[PDB]
């Protein structure tokens, strides 16, 4: 059984079948009810983690136990015992949860279910973790005994090789697009001198490939900060109001006097605005002018179910396009002035 | 041959799979028993390499028989033995992909001798096997010799293709790991001479001497120098009529290949094995420790890229062949390339040496530099407009004060 | 030491010949030849190994692919 | 008793010398009645220095002045101050200092002194300027233990306690100046490590891109676990305190440790610093480090931990 | 089925909160904190870890720490 399963990382390591074939007989040699994967990753700063098989038993086939990207569960790290196993970085053994300070019940109202007894560890890479995994519910014994806790770690052995090889093989894959960017960008940056408006428009175009995106939009900035004696009259002589909108942190306002879009499903389908509505399919949500009052690294996740914001739902295209996920950052320029958006 | 609860080798191999993978001990562990199995004399891993778009293959485990150990069999660096694609039986395995066995040696053809006579071995029998990483061959593995036998049978290919598959993992996760470490630093050195170059304007020699001086850790050399040509083409009247009077006869040297003189006006060169001494020299004199072997003068003709190996051995360029330090400092390994400036005209030379492993620089260490000197290549469009800026900001002056 | 190749001081080669040196590229295209043969690791990385943008630029009726001949 | 010898070493500009200061001119052979003989030179170069620093890195930093009338000022200070002698403060100086000083342009630099190198103790002298230019100002105490002087050479000092014999030598602290170390490490009885709290948001002077804390763990590393010094016991200070409280409210610790989380008082992140400073230690039960928190300058938490120190030298 | 989570309209979470978001990388450094224990893949990389130079020039004493302190 063992020489079988090295046979299938021979090409193409497949992460999903080969840990689903240890877990069928983990499951068996511990005579536990059900067993689980979790995945980890982290989000503007913050690390949490996701699902990515659920409820794998020894008879069950890999259609029923995979769990696709729309339906899962993500935990934070300070919640359950998940959090605090891969919070303390060792393992644990929960003989009763009625007692335990860690423990939720929300994984249970949802499907229905009802657990007594929690083995968990992780898994490392260095000094990182990887995944944790989970063997809820023994048969047998009142709980599991402590002989079961050294054949959990000396079997996990090889399939911790396999998930090592996998997260490695994930970082070859987004640093080889880190050189080819930069290289591609210098390439039409040192060709001659140019306004601001069109290196934008060569450079943020020649690498559409590498950034695997379906939309993308760029916004400039006005950059005059004083204004001249024959405006400013009318403001102090009742003639108008002052400006009460938002301010850029030096004090300018702001103002979007260009916007840059592209569409990159169906059709490219470039485009440029002289001078963008009060509402355009970019600016409306009101995500690119809380960007230039304070400068942030933004990251949402569910957009159709968020309540600062406002992504209306509804196809905005006739194929059907609903925003899912968005990240925007701002544009400095070595002075500490913000520039643009994208 | 074996028994069926016999078979606890598929555990004494699976008990190594457990941390810290060194990608030799491992290797030689299991050719330590495949030894065993087929009933063989002699077991040989050799290593596939390219160097100036050519292959190479070099031996990196040598004479593992039965019971030795790992200390033994271990090939240094500078003990090496190097084979052509072409030439021998590993020659033509690594082109054909395929397992191959000669039942006997004399009769049959295209088997080299080369190895017989360093070792005094008869080599009576050949078998061997290639292992790939997909569409690319990774390493050649042979055994040499039966221990009682004629020659080997089909039985023997049937154990070698199934013990195979523990060391096609071994050695398909010791190639990953290189990719991973040069595209690392690949994308690195781009990011940070890009933080150099952007900070202000200024002359060319001041701008190469911010940007290579920040990148010393990610360029694992002992020594490397920089030389600036001369982009004069036409000079004035007045130089050009004492030749065509009768005097100063005319220039004999080279010519770059659009036409020019080669003469070096600066060179920078950097030492980082003693301690760190960046230095400036104007007007080199022509027994500058860089500019002696001929290979700067050589590239900036033809404009290749050149990678010498040996380089107290090499015949056409007569390098040095004493210590060029009071601490035992020689050459070992060059590498040369030029610099283009975006009209196809050569602007400087570029020299790196002696890689801080003791190994030949190879196919992952020339797009390194290759591209770090494209990037070099491009950068020289600020140097020009600060003469343009600085030529125009005083016309104005002078036709500004004309109307006074 | 008998460093089990008998050989010190230096790399020794079979032959020996001229030496031949690389050439510069300049044209660097794009685009690649569709893809044969069997992955192995360190493959599949989205913005290379492909020609242009997507597969339905190239190939426009191959939206249609689930439909029959008749439609 | 028969003999005590005593090494001060750690990184540079961290008060190691304050401390030979502190001991030689507080408790054996007596204060220096006559201090303005150097003072008086050293205090003005240094307010002279801090100023002329400052307005340099004005226009580095593209801060532009509070008023117009300024920006004539700084010129004439920097032509006036070139053809002055030494330890020698005029009118002429002291009125554009002030007049400089008394600008909320100033300020805006002032309050970022990360991104460029000044002397810390400065921002307390200047201040207080006129009191030094007024004839006759003998200074005090602890203004004659704020000065800076780059300590350089080799000098032996003799404390005296516990009725024993001391010996205590010092070097300095920049790159160069550590191959002196070597003539001293050989027979010695105890070693004494300095680290500077303050500096977790700073460049070294040799080199601008290189951080301090980084610096000090990776000199401590070496010399900690070495077997040169396995007989030897080691013992460390942490300095500059006054200024740690007063910084490690305003910037976060991620800079300098990239992983940490939580909200930083003067306590919480004073263990997270010393655990991490005492695990590189390689014999983690078969030798002990002990270190404590001083502030150079002040007098009552130096003889609250010099004699315990020597207290437990004297047990071994 | 119903994917065995019992989830379909998105991903679903137990906390609730007010957004937090990053800040930016202002300024970078060449050095690192010394090492630690144990290592995995990938962490051998030449100057990606230290502080730029080698041991010896910032601690010369340690050049010839084979010889003990009697000469
Ligand atoms: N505010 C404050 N400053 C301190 C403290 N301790 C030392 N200093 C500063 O440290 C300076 C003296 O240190 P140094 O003269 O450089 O002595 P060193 O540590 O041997 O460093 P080098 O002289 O360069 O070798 C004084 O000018 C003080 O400003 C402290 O506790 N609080
Ligand atoms: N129904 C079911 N629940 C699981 C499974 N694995 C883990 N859980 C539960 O999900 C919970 C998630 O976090 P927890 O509260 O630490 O304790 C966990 C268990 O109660 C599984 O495979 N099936
Ligand atoms: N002494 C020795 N020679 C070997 C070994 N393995 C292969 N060779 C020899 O090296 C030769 C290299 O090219 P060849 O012509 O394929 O035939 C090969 C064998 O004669 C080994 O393990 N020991």
């Amino acid at each position: 059984a063992l020489f079988e399963l090295v046979q299938d990382m021979q090409e193409n390591v497949n992460m999903e079948r080969v840990v689903f074939k240890i877990l069928r007989r983990l499951c068996s040699i511990l005579h536990a009810d059900r067993c689980s994967l979790f995945m980890y990753r982290q989000r503007n700063g913050v690390a949490e983690l996701a699902t990515r098989l659920f409820s794998v038993q020894p008879d069950s086939v890999l259609e029923d136990c995979l769990v696709p990207p729309d339906s899962e569960i993500v935990f934070p790290l300070d919640i359950g015992v998940v959090g605090h196993v891969a919070q303390t970085k060792k393992m644990v053994n929960v003989q009763d949860v009625m007692e335990c300070p860690h423990f939720s019940s929300f994984a249970d109202e949802l499907t229905d279910y009802v657990t007594r007894n929690i083995l968990a560890t992780p898994i490392m890479n260095g000094k990182d973790v990887v995944a944790v995994i989970m063997a809820v519910n023994k048969l047998d014994g009142p709980c599991f005994t402590s002989e079961d806790e050294d054949v959990f770690l000396k079997y996990l052995n090889f399939g911790t090789l396999n998930l090592k090889i996998y997260h490695l093989s994930y970082l070859h894959n987004c640093e080889t697009r880190r050189g080819q960017v930069l290289l591609w960008s210098a390439n039409k940056v040192f060709e001659e001198l140019t306004d601001i408006e069109r290196q934008f428009h060569k450079a943020f175009y020649t690498v559409r490939a590498y950034l695997n995106c379906d939309r993308y939009s760029v916004g400039l900035l006005d950059m005059t900060k004083e204004k001249e004696f024959f405006d400013v009259w009318p403001v102090l002589m009742g003639e108008a109001q002052a400006y009460s909108g938002p301010r850029t942190p030096d004090g300018r306002e702001i103002l979007f006097y260009k916007v840059i879009d592209y569409i990159l499903h169906g059709k490219e389908d470039i485009k440029v605005i002289p001078s963008p509505p009060a509402d355009h399919w970019a600016l409306a949500s009101g995500l690119p002018t809380y960007v230039a009052e304070s400068g942030f690294i933004c990251n949402i996740m569910n957009a159709p179910a968020d309540e600062m914001f406002n992504f209306q739902e509804g196809p905005l295209d006739d194929s059907g396009w609903i925003v899912k996920n968005v990240l925007s950052m701002p544009i400095v320029n070595k002075k500490e002035e913000i520039v643009g958006v994208a | 041959l074996n028994s069926v609860e016999e078979s606890e080798i598929i555990f004494d191999l699976l008990r190594d799979f457990q941390d810290n993978l060194q990608a030799e001990k491992c290797v030689f562990n299991v050719m330590k028993k495949l030894c065993f199995l087929l009933q063989a004399d002699r077991m040989s891993l050799f290593m596939y390499r390219a160097r100036n778009g050519i292959a190479e293959l070099a031996t990196r485990l040598f004479n593992v028989h039965k019971d030795a150990v790992l200390e033994e069999c271990l090939v240094a660096p500078d003990s090496e033995i190097v084979f052509p694609l072409d030439m021998g039986v590993v020659g033509h395995v690594a082109l054909s992909k395929k397992i191959v066995n000669v039942p006997n040696t004399e009769e049959d053809e295209h088997f080299c001798d080369f190895v017989d006579t360093l070792t005094e071995y008869q080599t009576k029998n050949i078998l061997a096997s290639p292992i790939m990483n997909g569409k690319d061959v990774v390493a050649i593995i042979m055994v040499v010799n039966k221990v009682d036998g004629p020659h080997f049978t089909e039985n023997d290919e049937e154990i070698l293709l199934k013990y195979l598959n523990f060391a096609n993992l071994i050695m398909k996760v010791f190639h990953l790991s290189y990719l991973h470490n040069c595209e690392t630093r690949r994308g690195q050195i781009l990011l940070w001479s890009g933080s150099k170059v952007f900070e202000e304007l200024t002359d060319i020699e001041r701008q190469f001497h911010k940007a290579l001086y920040t990148v010393r850790a990610f360029l694992n050399c002992d020594r490397y120098s920089v030389g600036l040509l001369d982009m004069t083409k036409q000079k004035e009247f007045f130089d050009v009529w004492p030749v065509l009077m009768g005097e100063a006869p005319p220039y004999a040297g080279p010519r770059t290949p659009d036409g020019r003189e080669i003469n070096f006006y600066k060179v920078i060169d950097y030492i980082l094995h003693g301690k760190e001494d960046i230095k400036v020299i104007p007007n080199p004199p022509p027994d500058h420790w860089a500019l002696v072997s001929g290979l700067p003068t050589y590239v900036a003709q033809n404009g290749l890229i050149c990678n010498i190996m040996n380089a107290p051995s090499e015949d056409f360029f007569a390098f040095q062949k004493e210590p060029l330090d009071e601490s035992g400092w020689m050459i070992k390994n060059v590498l040369s390339m030029p610099i283009v400036n975006k009209k196809e005209e050569i602007v400087g030379v570029a020299t790196f040496y002696n890689r801080k492993d003791g190994k030949p620089f190879d196919e992952m260490d020339e797009t390194l530099m290759e591209s770090l000197t494209q990037f070099l290549g491009w950068s020289v469009l600020n140097p020009d407009t600060y003469e343009l800026m600085n030529k125009l900001e005083n016309r104005k002056d002078i036709f500004q004060d004309m109307v006074k | 030491i008998r460093s089990a190749t008998r050989v010190m001081g230096g790399p020794v080669t079979p032959r020996k010949g001229p030496p031949k040196f690389k050439q510069r590229q300049t044209r660097q295209f794009k685009s690649k030849p569709p893809k044969k043969g069997v992955q192995g690791f360190g493959d599949d990385i989205p913005g290379m190994e492909g020609l242009g943008t997507d597969i339905t630029v190239i190939c426009p009726w191959e939206a249609f692919n689930h439909l029959e001949l008749h439609e | 008793a028969r003999t005590v010898k005593l090494l001060l070493l750690g990184a540079g500009e961290s008060g190691k010398s304050t401390i030979v200061k502190q001991m030689k001119i507080i408790h054996q052979d007596g204060y220096s009645l006559e201090e303005c003989l150097e003072f008086i030179a050293i205090i003005y170069g240094n307010t002279l220095q801090s100023i002329l620093a400052i307005v340099r890195a004005m226009t580095t930093l593209n801060i532009q002045y509070g008023d117009s009338a300024r920006q004539d000022d700084a010129r004439k200070l920097m032509h006036m101050a070139d053809t002055i002698e030494e330890g020698t403060m005029p009118k002429e100086m002291s009125d554009i200092i002030q007049r400089l000083w008394k600008d909320s342009g100033i300020q805006a630099c002032f309050d970022r002194a990360s991104e460029y190198q000044l002397n810390d103790s400065a921002g307390y002298y200047l201040s207080d300027l006129e009191r030094l230019v007024t004839p006759g100002y003998v200074p005090t105490e602890q203004d004659v233990l704020r000065s800076c002087v780059k300590t350089t050479g080799i000098i032996e000092t003799q404390f005296s306690f516990k009725d024993l014999n001391f010996r205590m030598f010092d070097v300095g602290g920049l790159r160069s100046e550590r191959k002196k170390w070597i003539h001293c490490f050989e027979g010695v009885t105890a070693i004494i490590f300095c680290v500077a709290l303050s500096d977790y948001d700073m460049v070294l002077v040799e080199d601008d891109e290189v951080n301090r804390m980084h610096e000090s763990m990776h000199l401590f590393n070496s010399i900690c676990n070495n077997k040169w010094f396995t007989d030897t016991s080691i013992i460390l200070f942490l300095n500059k305190k006054d200024l740690f409280e007063e910084k490690i409210k305003k910037s976060p610790l991620s800079i300098c440790f990239p992983d940490y989380a939580g909200s930083n008082t003067y306590e919480e992140a004073g263990n997270y610093i010393k655990v991490q400073f005492l695990e590189l230690n390689m014999r983690r039960d078969v030798k002990e480090i002990y270190s404590h928190m001083t502030c150079a300058t002040d007098t009552q938490n130096v003889k609250f931990v010099f004699d315990a120190v020597t207290d437990i030298i004297i047990k071994e």
